[PDB]
C-alpha cells in the first residue's frame, strides 16, 4: 500500500464520490433524505435535522462526513477484499 | 431499620431462618452422633 | 419526531423498609391484610404484575428496568459462584492436562450422613459431583489455564452482580428514566446491535484472537497448562504472539490497508472440528465474532435518533401494506411502543426458538474443546436447551394472550393485520386443528401400525427400511448439498460445518467426536412426530391468544380477564376458556413434544453417532438399534426406556445413587401433580370444612381462614408439579445413563 | 516458541504432575478441613483459605506452597500471581 | 451546627446531639427508635470498655516483656498457656460470674433504679440514679463524676478512646493475621523502618 | 462562531448553551447538557465541573509526562528519576524505581491524602459555604469557598493573579483544560503504540515525520515489548 496505489485510490475516489453525492443531494443526506418523502424518485427536507448546525452553505454536517466516509469505506472494503479471497 | 426487624418477622423470613437454623443444628447432630440407627441402651 | 436524550426524575421514590414491613403494599386489596389463606398466593402470583399494580405506564417502565437490573444481579451471582466453585471445588486444573479421561467436577458434598459416596471417582486425585454444563469445555476455549484466573473472574462477575444491583438500585430509587426514555425503540436497536451485540462479538473475537487462541494453540500443540505463557505476555507482547502465528509480526497495517489476507493464519474459515480437541476451529470462531461484530455494528446503523439519516421503524411498518392485509402493520408501533408485553410475547418466542437453535447447531458443530467427546455434557446442554427454548416459546404465548386480553384497543387496530387475524380466527383454527389432527394420525398410525403388524408377525407389512420405505428424500437431500457445499457453493470453506453431513467421521481420544448422522425411515417417523407436537402446541397457544377476548361461547370474555377459572357450568360447561388455561394445556403439550425431541436425540445419538473407533469400525453406545426398533412404540419402550434406565435403577451404591433418588423423587412429583390436576376446589375446601371443625374443636383456629387453592391456583399447581417431575425424571435418568456408560 | 515449551513441558512433567494432584487434593478437602480436623473453630475464625495461604493446612496449604514451585523464569508463575489484594473475605 | 462526622453532611436526625460522642454518623440509622436508641447506646458503651481492657491486657504483658520485668506471651499466645485450670473450667465460672453480673447490668437498663442496693450487704451504690451504663457510685472509687460539668466532658473522652480501642483491637486481630506476632512487637518493626516493614511494605498484599 | 464548534451546535444544544459558561462554543452534539430531564450525575452543573476537574487533572497530569522525560534527556533531574511517566512506578511490570518506602505503600498515603482532599472537595460542591465551618484544624478560614464549587477564591487563589480579566482567564483555563486532556490522551495512546514516552515520539515526528507517525506505527504497535 502507498499513495497513488490501487486501494488508496479506490477508497479515496469513493469517499470524494459518496460525500459529493450525499453533498448536492444526489445521495440521502442528514439534512435530506428519503424519511417522510412521496415516492422513490425524490427525497425531502428532514425539518428534524434541519439546521442542525454547520458552516457550508448547503448545510452539510459533521455527521453526513462521518456517514458518507463510514459507507465509503464499507464499499472500498468489498471491492477491494473482491480479488483477495483465495479460492 | 425498626420497619426491616418487622420485615424479618414476617413468615417466609422466619420461616427460612428458624429452618435454616433447625437444619443446622440437625447436621450437627449427626455429624457429632452420627449414624444413629436406634436411642442407644 | 421527537429528539432522542437522556430524561430522568431525581429522586423519585425514598429507598426504606417500611414497604418491606408491610406485605402486598404495591396492590389495594393485597394492602389492607389478609382475611384468608388465599391472600398469600395472591401476593405472589402478582408480585410482578407491574400493570395491574399501577395505571400509568412510566412507573411499570422504571420498575421493569430495575428488575431487569436485579435479574442481571442475580445472574452475575450465579455466574460468580460458577467460577469460584471451578476455582477452589474442583479438578479444572487436573482437568486441563487429561481432558479425554477425567471427568469434569466442580461440586464436592460435605461428609454428613453418608452423602459422601456422592463424589465419584471423577479422576485427577479428586472427588466430587461430575459436572455437565460444560464450563470445564468453556473455560478451556476461553483460555483459562489456572484456578486464579477462574478466581478472579468469580470476584468480578461477584464484583459486577453488586454493581447490577446499585444499578438497578439507582434506576429506581435515585434516576428513573421517563417513559418517554423507554419508548426510544430506534436509539434501542440502535445501541443493542452495534454496542451489545457488535461491540460484545468485536470484544470477545479480541480475546479469542489475542487470549484463547494463543493458549489453545499451545494446549493443541501438547504444552503443559502450567508452561503456556500468560494472556497478558500474549496480548502485549508481539513478538511472542507473533512466533505462534506469524502474521501477528505485521502489526496493523494489513487490518487498515485492507491487506486482510495476510491474517489468513488466525483467522481462517476451515470449518469442520479439531481433529485433536473435537471442537470448531478457535480461528474459524474468532473469524465468526469478528464478521458478527462487523455486521451487527453496520445494522446498528439503521434506525434514526437524532441525526436525520436513519430508518423510522413506524414508517417502514406502515408503509407495508396490501390488497389481503389491509392497512398492513398499521399501528404495531403503538402496540410495541405502549405494551411491555407485547414486547415481551415477541422477545420470549425469539429466545425460546434461539435456545432450541442453540442446542441444535452445540450438538452438530460442538464449539468447545473436548466437549463432543463428553457426551454427558453435550447430552445435558442439548436437553437444557430445549427445554428453556419451549418454555420460553409458552410464555411467548402466555404474554401474547396478555397483551391482547389487557392493553390491546380495537381503536387504534381497525383493518391492521392483527384485527384482520381476529376477523378470520375461526379459519385459522380449524385448519390449524385439521392439520394437528390429520398428522397425528398419519405419524402415530405409522408407529400404531407398525406395533400392531409386529405383534400379527408381519414385519413385511411393517413402516421399517426394509418393508415400507418412508425415506426423508429432501432431508437426505440436504445433507448432501451441505456435505458438497465445501466444492462447489462454498468454494472458500475448506471443509463442511459440521461432520453431521457427511464422510470423514472425527473422533478423538478412541470416542467419536463427531459423526455424520443417517436419516432413515425411523428418522421421518419421528420428525413428523416432532411436527405433530409442535403443531398441537401452536394450535393450544394460539387458540388462546386468538379467542384470548372473546368467542361464539363467551363473547364477553375480555373483561372477565386474561386469567379466570371459568365462567360456570352453563353453556354446557365454559371450564379452561381463558387464555391462561390455553397456555396451561399449551405448557402441558410443549413438555410433552420437547420429552420426545430429547428422546430422539438420546437415542440417535447413543446408536448412530456416539461411541468409539477401535480401528475395527464404530462402536456405538446401543449398537444401531434406533434404525430398526424406533419405528415402534414397543421399541421405545424397551430399547430406550427399558433399556437405557438400567443405568439409573441400578445407579445404587454408587456417585449415581442421588440421580436414582431423583429418578424416584421425580416420579413422586409427577404423580403428585395428577392429584392437582385431576381433581377440583369444591373437594378440597370441604374437607377443610372438616379439619377446620376440628382445629375449632381444640381452639387452634387460625385467624387466616384456611380456603383451598384456587381453580386456575390448582391448575398451576398441577402443571408446575407435573412439569418439574416429567422433566426431573428424564433429567435423572439422561444424567445416569450418559455418565455411566461414557 | 511451541518447541522449548514442549521441550519443558517434558522436562518438568512430573512436577507439574505432582502440581496438579497437589492442587486437585487441597480443592477436595476443602471439603473436608472441619471432619478431617485441619481448620476447626478457632484457625477459621478468618478464611480457612487465608489458613492455608497464611497459616497452615495439610492440603490447602501443600498446593499453596508447590504451586509456584518450579516455575518458569522471568515470567510471574502461572499457578499464581507475584502479589494480590486478599481474597474476598477468605473465600 | 456542631461538629459532625463529615463537615457539610446534616447530622442524623435521630442524633440530635444529647449523648457523648454524638457526631451524626448513622448513615443506616440504626439508632431511629428512642427504645432501640438507648439499647444500643449501652451497646457502644459497653463495647467500647471491653475494648478498651482488651487493648490494655494485650498490650501490657508484651511491653512488661520487652521491659524485662517478667517473661509473658503474646495475646493469643496466652490461649494455650497452661493455667491452673483448663480453658473449660476457666471459662465456666467465667460465664458465672457474668451471668450474675450482666444481669444485674440488664435490669439496670430495664430499670435504672434497679440494681443500685448490694443483694448481700446492703450497700447502696447510688441512691435513686437514672443515667445507665454509667453507676457512677458503684464503679467511681475516686469521685471523678461529681460535677455534671467534668462528667460530661469525661463521657466524651471516654466514647472517644473507647471508639479508639475498638479500632485497636479489630486491627489487633487483623495484625496477628496478617504478621503473626503480637500487636506490640508489629509497632516497634513499623518504628524501625516504616519504608521496608509495614502493610504495603513487606509486600503482603 | 467558529469552524469545529458549529459542528456540535443545534436546536437543542444552542437552547440551552447560552454561553455565559466558561469556554461555552455550543459543542453538544449530544443531549447531555440538556436541563430538562436532569438527573443523577448527567446534571449540566456536574458535567461542567467534572468538565473542569478533568482539565486540570490532564494539565497536571501532561505536565507530569513531560517534565521528567525532558529534564532527565538535557540533564536538569537525574537520569534515575527522570522516567518516562508510564515506566516511573505507575506499572511495576513495565517499570518502576526504589523511592523512600514501598510503591503500595506510596499508593497507600496518596490514596488517604486525595481522600482527605477530595471528599472536602465534593462537600464544597454539594454544600457550598459548609466547608469554612467546622474546625478543620483550623484551615477552614481559608476553605470557606465561594459558592461557585469551580472557582474557590480562597486560598487556591492566593497569588491572586488573573483578577482584572477573570472572564478571559476563565475562558483561558477551560480551553487549555480541553487541549490537556486531548495531550493526556494522546500521550496514552502513542504510549500503548509506539511503546516510547511522550518527548520521544514528538522529537521522532519532528525529524523524520513520514517515518515516525500513526500510519507507519501500525507495523511497530510494540516497539519493544517489557512483558
Ligand atoms: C463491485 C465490486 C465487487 C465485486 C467484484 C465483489 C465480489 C465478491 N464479493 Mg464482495 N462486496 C462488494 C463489492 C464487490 N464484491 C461491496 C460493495 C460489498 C458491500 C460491503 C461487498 C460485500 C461482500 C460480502 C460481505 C461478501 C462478499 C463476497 C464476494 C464474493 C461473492 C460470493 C457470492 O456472492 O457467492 C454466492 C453466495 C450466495 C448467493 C449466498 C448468499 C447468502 C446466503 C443465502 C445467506 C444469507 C442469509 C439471509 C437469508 C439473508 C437475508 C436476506 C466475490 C469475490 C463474499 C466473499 O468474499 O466470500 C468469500 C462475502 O462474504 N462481498
Ligand atoms: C452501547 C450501549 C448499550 C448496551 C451495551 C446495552 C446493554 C443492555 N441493555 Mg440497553 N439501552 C441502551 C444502550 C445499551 N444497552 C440505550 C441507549 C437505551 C435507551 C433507549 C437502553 C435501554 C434499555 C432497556 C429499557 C433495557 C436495556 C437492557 C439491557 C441489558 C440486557 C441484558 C443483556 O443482554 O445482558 C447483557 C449483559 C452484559 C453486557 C453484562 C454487563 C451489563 C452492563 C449493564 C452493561 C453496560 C451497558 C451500559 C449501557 C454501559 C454503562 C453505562 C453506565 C455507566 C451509565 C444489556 C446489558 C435491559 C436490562 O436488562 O436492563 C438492565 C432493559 O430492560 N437497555
Ligand atoms: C475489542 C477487541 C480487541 C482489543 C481490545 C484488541 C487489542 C489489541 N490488539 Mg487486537 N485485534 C482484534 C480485536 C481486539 N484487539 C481483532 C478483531 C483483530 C483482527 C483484525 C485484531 C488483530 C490484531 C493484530 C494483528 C494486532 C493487534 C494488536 C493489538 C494491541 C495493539 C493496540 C494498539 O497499540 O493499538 C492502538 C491503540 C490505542 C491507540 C489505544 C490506546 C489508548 C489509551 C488506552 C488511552 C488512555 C489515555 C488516558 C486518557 C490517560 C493516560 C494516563 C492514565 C492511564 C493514568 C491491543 C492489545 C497488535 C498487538 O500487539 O498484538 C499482540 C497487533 O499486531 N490486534
Ligand atoms: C422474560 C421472561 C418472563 C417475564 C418477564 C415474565 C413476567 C410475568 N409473567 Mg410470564 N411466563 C414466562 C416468562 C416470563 N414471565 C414463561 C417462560 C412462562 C411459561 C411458563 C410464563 C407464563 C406465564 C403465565 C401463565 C402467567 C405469567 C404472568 C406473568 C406476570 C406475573 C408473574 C408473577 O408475579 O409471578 C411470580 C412468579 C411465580 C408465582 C412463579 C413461582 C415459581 C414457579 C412455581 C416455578 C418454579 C419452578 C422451579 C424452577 C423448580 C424448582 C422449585 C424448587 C424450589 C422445588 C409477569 C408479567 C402471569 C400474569 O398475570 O401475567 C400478567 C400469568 O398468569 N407468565
Ligand atoms: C396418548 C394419549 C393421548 C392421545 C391419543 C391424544 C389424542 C389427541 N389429543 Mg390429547 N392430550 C393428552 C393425551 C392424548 N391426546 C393429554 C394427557 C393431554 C394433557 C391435558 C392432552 C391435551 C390435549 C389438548 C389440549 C389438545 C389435544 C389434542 C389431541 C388430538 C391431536 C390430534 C391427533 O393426535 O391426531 C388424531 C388422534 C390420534 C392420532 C389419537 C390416536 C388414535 C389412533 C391413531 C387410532 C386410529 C383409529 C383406530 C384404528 C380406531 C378405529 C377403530 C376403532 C373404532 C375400533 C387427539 C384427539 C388437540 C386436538 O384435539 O386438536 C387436534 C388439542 O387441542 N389433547
Ligand atoms: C394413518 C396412519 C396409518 C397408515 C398410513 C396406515 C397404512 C396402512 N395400513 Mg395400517 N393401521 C393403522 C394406521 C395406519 N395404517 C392403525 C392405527 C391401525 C390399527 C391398529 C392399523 C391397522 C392395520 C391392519 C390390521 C392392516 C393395515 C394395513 C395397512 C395398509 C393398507 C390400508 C388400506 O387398505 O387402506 C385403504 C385406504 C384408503 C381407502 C384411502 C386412504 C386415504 C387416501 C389415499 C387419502 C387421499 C386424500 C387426497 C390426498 C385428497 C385429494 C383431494 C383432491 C382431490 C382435491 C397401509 C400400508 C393392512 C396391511 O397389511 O397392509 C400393509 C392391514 O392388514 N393397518
Ligand atoms: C442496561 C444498562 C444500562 C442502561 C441502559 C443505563 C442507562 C442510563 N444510566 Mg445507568 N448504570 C448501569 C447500566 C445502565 N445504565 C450500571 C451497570 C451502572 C453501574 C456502574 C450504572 C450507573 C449509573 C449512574 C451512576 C448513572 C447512570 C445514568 C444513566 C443514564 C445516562 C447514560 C449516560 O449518559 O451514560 C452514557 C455512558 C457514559 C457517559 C460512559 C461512562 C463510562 C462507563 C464506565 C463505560 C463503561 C463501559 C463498559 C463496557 C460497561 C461496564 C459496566 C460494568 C457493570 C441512562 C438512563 C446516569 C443518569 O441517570 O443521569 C441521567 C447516572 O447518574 N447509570
Ligand atoms: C469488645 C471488644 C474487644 C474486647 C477484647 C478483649 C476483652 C480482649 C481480651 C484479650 O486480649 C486480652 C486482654 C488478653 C489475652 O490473654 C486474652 C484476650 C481474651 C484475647 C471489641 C469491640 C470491637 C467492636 C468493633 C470493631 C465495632 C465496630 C463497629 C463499627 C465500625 C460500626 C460502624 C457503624 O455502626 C456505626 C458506628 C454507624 C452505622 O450507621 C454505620 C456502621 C458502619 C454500621
Ligand atoms: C481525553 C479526555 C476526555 C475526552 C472527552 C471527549 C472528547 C468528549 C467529547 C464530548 O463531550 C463533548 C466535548 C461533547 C459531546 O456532546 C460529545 C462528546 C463526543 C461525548 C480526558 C482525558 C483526561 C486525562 C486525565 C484526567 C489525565 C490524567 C493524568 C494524571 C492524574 C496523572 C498521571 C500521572 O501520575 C501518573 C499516573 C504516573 C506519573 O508518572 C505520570 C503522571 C502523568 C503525572
Ligand atoms: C472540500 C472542502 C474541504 C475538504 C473537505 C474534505 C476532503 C473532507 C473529507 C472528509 C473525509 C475523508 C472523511 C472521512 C471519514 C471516514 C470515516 C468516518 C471512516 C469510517 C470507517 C469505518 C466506520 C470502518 C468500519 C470498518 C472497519 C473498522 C473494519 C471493518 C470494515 C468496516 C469498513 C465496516 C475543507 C474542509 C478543507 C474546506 C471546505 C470544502
Ligand atoms: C391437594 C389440593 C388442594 C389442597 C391444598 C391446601 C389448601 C394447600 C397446600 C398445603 C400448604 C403446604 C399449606 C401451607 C402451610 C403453611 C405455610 C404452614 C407452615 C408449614 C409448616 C407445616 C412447616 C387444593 O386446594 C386444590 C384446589 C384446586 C385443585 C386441586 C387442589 C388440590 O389437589
Amino acid at each position: 500500500w502507498s499513495i497513488g496505489s490501487t486501494e488508496n485510490m479506490i477508497v479515496c475516489f469513493n469517499t470524494t464520490a459518496i460525500l459529493g453525492a450525499m453533498r448536492f443531494g444526489l445521495m440521502p443526506s442528514v439534512k435530506k433524505n428519503f424519511n417522510g418523502a412521496s415516492s422513490h424518485t425524490a427525497m425531502v427536507e428532514q425539518a428534524n435535522a434541519k439546521t442542525i448546525g454547520s458552516r457550508d452553505p448547503s448545510g452539510f454536517t459533521a455527521v453526513d462526513v462521518l456517514a458518507g466516509g463510514s459507507l465509503a469505506t464499507i464499499i472500498s472494503a468489498g471491492e477491494i477484499l473482491a480479488g483477495q479471497v483465495p479460492y | 431499620m425498626k420497619n426491616f426487624q418487622i420485615y424479618l418477622s414476617t413468615a417466609p423470613v422466619l420461616a427460612a431462618v428458624w429452618f435454616t437454623v433447625l437444619a443446622g443444628i440437625l447436621i450437627e447432630l449427626n455429624r457429632f452422633f452420627p449414624d444413629a440407627l436406634s436411642f442407644p441402651l | 419526531i421527537k429528539t432522542v436524550k437522556i430524561v430522568v426524575d431525581r429522586d423519585p421514590v425514598p429507598t426504606s423498609f417500611e414497604k418491606w414491613a408491610k406485605p402486598g403494599h404495591f396492590s389495594r386489596t393485597l394492602a389492607k391484610g389478609p382475611a384468608t389463606t388465599t391472600w398469600v398466593w395472591d401476593l405472589h402470583a402478582d408480585a410482578h404484575d407491574f400493570d395491574s399494580h399501577t395505571t400509568d405506564l412510566e412507573d411499570i417502565s422504571r420498575k421493569v428496568f430495575s428488575a431487569h437490573f436485579g435479574q442481571l444481579g442475580v445472574i452475575f451471582i450465579w455466574l460468580s459462584g460458577m467460577y469460584f466453585h471451578g476455582a477452589r471445588f474442583s479438578n479444572y486444573e487436573a482437568w486441563l492436562s487429561d481432558p479425554t479421561h477425567i471427568k469434569p467436577s466442580a461440586q464436592v458434598v460435605w461428609p454428613i450422613v453418608g452423602q459422601e459416596i456422592l463424589n465419584g471417582d471423577v479422576g485427577g486425585g479428586f472427588q466430587g459431583v461430575q459436572i455437565t454444563s460444560g464450563f470445564f469445555q468453556l473455560w478451556r476455549g476461553s483460555g483459562i489455564t489456572s484456578e486464579l484466573q477462574l478466581y478472579s473472574t468469580a470476584i468480578g462477575a461477584l464484583i459486577c452482580a453488586g454493581l447490577m444491583f446499585f444499578a438497578g438500585w439507582w434506576h429506581y430509587h435515585k434516576a428513573a428514566p421517563k417513559l418517554e426514555w423507554f419508548q426510544n425503540v430506534e436509539s434501542m436497536m440502535n445501541h443493542h446491535l452495534a454496542g451489545l451485540l457488535g461491540l460484545g462479538s468485536l470484544a470477545w473475537a479480541g480475546h479469542q484472537i489475542h487470549i484463547a487462541l494463543p493458549v489453545n494453540t499451545l494446549l493443541d500443540a501438547g504444552v503443559d497448562p502450567k508452561e503456556i505463557p500468560l494472556p497478558h505476555e500474549f496480548m502485549l507482547n508481539r513478538a511472542l504472539m507473533a512466533e505462534l502465528y506469524p502474521s501477528f509480526a505485521k502489526g496493523l497495517t494489513p487490518f487498515f490497508t485492507f491487506n486482510w489476507t495476510e491474517y489468513s493464519d488466525f483467522l481462517t474459515f476451515r470449518g469442520g472440528l479439531n481433529p485433536v480437541t473435537g471442537g470448531l476451529w478457535l480461528t474459524d470462531m474468532a473469524h465468526h465474532h469478528l464478521a458478527i461484530a462487523v455486521l451487527f455494528l453496520v445494522a446498528g446503523h439503521q434506525y434514526r435518533t437524532n441525526w436525520g439519516i436513519g430508518h423510522s421503524m413506524k414508517e417502514i411498518l406502515e408503509a407495508h401494506k396490501g390488497p389481503f392485509t389491509g392497512e398492513g402493520h398499521k399501528g404495531l408501533y403503538e402496540i410495541l411502543t405502549t405494551s411491555w408485553h407485547a414486547q415481551l410475547a415477541i422477545n420470549l418466542a425469539l429466545m425460546g426458538s434461539l435456545s432450541i437453535i442453540v442446542s441444535h447447531h452445540m450438538y452438530s458443530m460442538p464449539p468447545y474443546p473436548y466437549l463432543a467427546t463428553d457426551y454427558g455434557t453435550q447430552l445435558s446442554l442439548f436437553t437444557h436447551h430445549m427445554w428453556i427454548g419451549g418454555f420460553c416459546i409458552c410464555g411467548a404465548a402466555a404474554h401474547a394472550a396478555i397483551f391482547m386480553v389487557r392493553d390491546y384497543d380495537p381503536a387504534t387496530n381497525y383493518n391492521n393485520v392483527l384485527d384482520r387475524v381476529l376477523r378470520h380466527r375461526d379459519a385459522i383454527i380449524s385448519h390449524l386443528n385439521w392439520v394437528c389432527i390429520f398428522l397425528g394420525f398419519h405419524s402415530f398410525g405409522l408407529y400404531i401400525h407398525n406395533d400392531t403388524m409386529s405383534a400379527l408377525g408381519r414385519p413385511q407389512d411393517m413402516f421399517s427400511d426394509t418393508a415400507i420405505q418412508l425415506q426423508p428424500i429432501f432431508a437426505q437431500f440436504v445433507q448432501h448439498t451441505h456435505a458438497l457445499a465445501p466444492e462447489l457453493t462454498a468454494p472458500t470453506a475448506a471443509g463442511s460445518t459440521s461432520a453431521s453431513w457427511g464422510g470423514d467421521i472425527v473422533a478423538v481420544g478412541g470416542k467419536i467426536a463427531m459423526m455424520p448422522i443417517s436419516l432413515g425411515t425411523s428418522d421421518f417417523m419421528v420428525h413428523h412426530i416432532h411436527a405433530f407436537t409442535i403443531h398441537v402446541t401452536v394450535l393450544i397457544l394460539l387458540k388462546g391468544v386468538l379467542f384470548a377476548r372473546s368467542s361464539r361461547l363467551i363473547p364477553d370474555k375480555a373483561n372477565l380477564g386474561f386469567r379466570f377459572p371459568c365462567d360456570g357450568p352453563g353453556r354446557g360447561g365454559t371450564c379452561q376458556v381463558s387464555a391462561w388455561d390455553h397456555v396451561f394445556l399449551g405448557l402441558f403439550w410443549m413438555y410433552n413434544s420437547i420429552s420426545i425431541v430429547i428422546f430422539h436425540f438420546s437415542w440417535k445419538m447413543q446408536s448412530d453417532v456416539w461411541g468409539s473407533v477401535t480401528g475395527n469400525g464404530v462402536s456405538h453406545i446401543t449398537g444401531g438399534n434406533f434404525a430398526q426398533s424406533a419405528n415402534t412404540i414397543n421399541g421405545w419402550l424397551r430399547d430406550f426406556l427399558w433399556a437405557q434406565s438400567s443405568q439409573v435403577i441400578q445407579s445404587y451404591g454408587s456417585a449415581l445413587s442421588a440421580y436414582g433418588l431423583i429418578f424416584l423423587g421425580a416420579h413422586f412429583i409427577w404423580a403428585f401433580s395428577l392429584m392437582f390436576l385431576f381433581s377440583g376446589r369444591g373437594y378440597w375446601q370441604e374437607l377443610i370444612e372438616s379439619i377446620v371443625w376440628a382445629h375449632n374443636k381444640l381452639k387452634v383456629a387460625p385467624a387466616i381462614q384456611p380456603r383451598a387453592l384456587s381453580i386456575t391456583q390448582g391448575r398451576a399447581v398441577g402443571v408446575a408439579h407435573y412439569l418439574l417431575g416429567g422433566i426431573a425424571t428424564t433429567w435423572s435418568f439422561f444424567l445416569a445413563r450418559i455418565i455411566a456408560v461414557g | 516458541l511451541t518447541a522449548d515449551l514442549l521441550a519443558r513441558t517434558e522436562a518438568n512433567k512430573s512436577l507439574n504432575d505432582q502440581k496438579r494432584a497437589a492442587t486437585s487434593s487441597a480443592n477436595f478437602e476443602r471439603s473436608r478441613l472441619v471432619t478431617d480436623g485441619f481448620c476447626q473453630f478457632p484457625q477459621n475464625i478468618f478464611g480457612c483459605q487465608n489458613a492455608a495461604e497464611k497459616g497452615s493446612v495439610k492440603f490447602l496449604s501443600d498446593d499453596m506452597a508447590i504451586e509456584c514451585e518450579g516455575t518458569a523464569d522471568g515470567k510471574t508463575c502461572s499457578s499464581k500471581a507475584p502479589g494480590a489484594y486478599p481474597s474476598f473475605l477468605g473465600l | 451546627e456542631r461538629p459532625v462526622w463529615y463537615p457539610g453532611k446534616a447530622p442524623a436526625p435521630h442524633l440530635d446531639g444529647s449523648l457523648p460522642g454524638d457526631f451524626g454518623f448513622d448513615p443506616l440509622s440504626l439508632s431511629a427508635d428512642p427504645e432501640m436508641r438507648k439499647w444500643m447506646v449501652q451497646a457502644e458503651l459497653q463495647h467500647a470498655r471491653w475494648a478498651m481492657l482488651g487493648v490494655a491486657g494485650a498490650v501490657a504483658p508484651e511491653l512488661l516483656t520487652k521491659i524485662g520485668v517478667a517473661d509473658l506471651p503474646n495475646w493469643v499466645d496466652a490461649g494455650t498457656y497452661q493455667y491452673w485450670a483448663p480453658a473449660g473450667p476457666l471459662f465456666f465460672i467465667q460465664m458465672a460470674m457474668f451471668n450474675w453480673a450482666e444481669v444485674r447490668r440488664w435490669q439496670d437498663m430495664k430499670n435504672p433504679g434497679s440494681m443500685n442496693t448490694d443483694p448481700l450487704f446492703g450497700y447502696n451504690s447510688n441512691d435513686t440514679n437514672t443515667d445507665v451504663g454509667y453507676p457512677g457510685g458503684l464503679f467511681d472509687k475516686l469521685g471523678y463524676a461529681k460535677d455534671p460539668a467534668k462528667a460530661k466532658e469525661l463521657k466524651l473522652k471516654e466514647i472517644k478512646n473507647g471508639r479508639l480501642a475498638m479500632v485497636a483491637f479489630l486491627g489487633i486481630c487483623a495484625q496477628y493475621v496478617q504478621t503473626g506476632q503480637g500487636p506490640v512487637e508489629n509497632l516497634f518493626s513499623h518504628i524501625a523502618s516504616p519504608g521496608s516493614v509495614g502493610y504495603f511494605g513487606s509486600q503482603g498484599l | 462562531l467558529a469552524p469545529l464548534y458549529v459542528l456540535g451546535n443545534s436546536e437543542q444544544s444552542l437552547s440551552y448553551l447560552d454561553g455565559s459558561l466558561p469556554g461555552d462554543y455550543g459543542f453538544d452534539p449530544l443531549g447531555l447538557s440538556d436541563p430538562e430531564g436532569a438527573g443523577g450525575f448527567v446534571n449540566p452543573k456536574w458535567l461542567a465541573y467534572s468538565e473542569l476537574i478533568h482539565g486540570r487533572w490532564a494539565m497536571l497530569g501532561v505536565a507530569g509526562m513531560v517534565a521528567p522525560e525532558v529534564l532527565g534527556g538535557m540533564g536538569i533531574i537525574p537520569q534515575e528519576t527522570g522516567l518516562v511517566w508510564f515506566k516511573a512506578g505507575m506499572i511495576p511490570a513495565q517499570g518502576t524505581y526504589d523511592y523512600w518506602a514501598s510503591p503500595f505503600t506510596i499508593f497507600w498515603i496518596n490514596a488517604f491524602l486525595m481522600n482527605i482532599a477530595e471528599l472536602r472537595r465534593a462537600q464544597d460542591y454539594w454544600n457550598p459555604g459548609s466547608m469554612g465551618k467546622q474546625d478543620f484544624a483550623g484551615l477552614e478560614k481559608m476553605l470557606g469557598g465561594s459558592g461557585d464549587p469551580a472557582y474557590p477564591g480562597g486560598f487556591f487563589n492566593f497569588m491572586k493573579q488573573g483578577e482584572k480579566d477573570m472572564a478571559a482567564m476563565k475562558t483561558k483555563e477551560i480551553k487549555n483544560g480541553r487541549l490537556a486532556m486531548m495531550a493526556c490522551f494522546g500521550c496514552g495512546a502513542q504510549a500503548c503504540m509506539t511503546g516510547e514516552g511522550p518527548v520521544k515520539n514528538l522529537v521522532d515526528h519532528v525529524i523524520d515525520p513520514f517515518g515516525h507517525n500513526l500510519l507507519v506505527n501500525f507495523s511497530q504497535i510494540g516497539g519493544v515489548s517489557p512483558f
